[PDB]
């Protein structure tokens, strides 16, 4: 059945850092962005709503805002890869990777800032 | 913490027609696209439609398009699917979400369709 897998979900990371973290979902030959729903969210936070092809920015939290993104060249590889530039304390926790695709499905992934030098 | 709870699932016969109504609270349901998702057993969840807070853009996964809509009421912090034409093909737990992934979902009204 459609699922969403994540073959790392733990990343630790330095503070002050870039990291990508990826949630894979399966896609039969060209990518329908017309059918592809695709949230980023961690604890009650909005970082991600992808839409039907589009971004929705109006709910993303302000701690993200400008830092998080999707990388829309990944999708037709069957993968929501989120972007976070230079890494808080504060972006520790578990994020949830939410997309439908026909199918939905979802995933966590750990994420562990070290104390910065 | 957030509250999703659907309502007016039923059996019927093939041809039949259903009105899902799914209340929300413990978020801004006005402020959120919402979601119709569905699971049959034995099968994956799967998403039927979605719809943005202002009402302005609906979608419909291709077995239900012209047979089911999905509406709102952002005063009420409701959501609705109205199901025509059901076939034995619609029997399933639906659940009203607030994220594709089914992640934030109700507890579901079970839908089925069948002559018996």
């Amino acid at each position: 059945m459609f699922t969403v897998t994540v073959p790392k979900d733990l990343y630790v990371v330095e503070y002050g850092s870039n990291m990508t973290i990826e949630c894979k979902f399966p896609v039969e030959k060209q990518l329908d962005l017309a059918a592809l729903i695709v949230y980023w969210e961690m604890e009650d936070k909005n970082i991600i709503q992808f839409v039907h092809g589009e971004e929705d920015l109006k709910v993303q939290h302000s701690s993200y805002r400008q830092r998080a993104r999707l990388l829309k060249d990944q999708l037709s590889l069957g993968n929501a890869a989120l972007q976070i530039t230079d890494v808080k304390l504060q972006d520790a926790g578990v994020y949830r990777c939410m997309i439908s695709y026909g199918g939905a499905d979802y995933k966590r992934i750990t994420v562990k800032v070290n104390a910065p030098y | 913490e957030v509250q999703l709870q659907e309502s007016g699932g039923g059996l019927v016969q093939p041809g039949g027609s259903l009105r899902l109504s799914c209340a929300a609270s413990g978020f801004t349901f006005s402020s959120y696209w919402m979601y119709w998702l569905r699971q049959a057993p034995g099968k994956g969840l799967e998403w039927v439609s979605s719809i943005n807070s202002d009402s302005s853009s609906t979608y419909y996964r291709d077995s239900v398009k012209g047979r089911f809509t999905i509406s709102r009421d952002n005063a009420k912090n409701t959501l609705y699917l109205q199901m025509n034409s059901l076939k034995s093909e619609d029997t399933a737990v639906y659940y009203c979400a607030k994220d594709p992934g089914g992640y934030a979902k109700g507890q579901g009204t079970q839908v089925t369709v069948s002559s018996d």
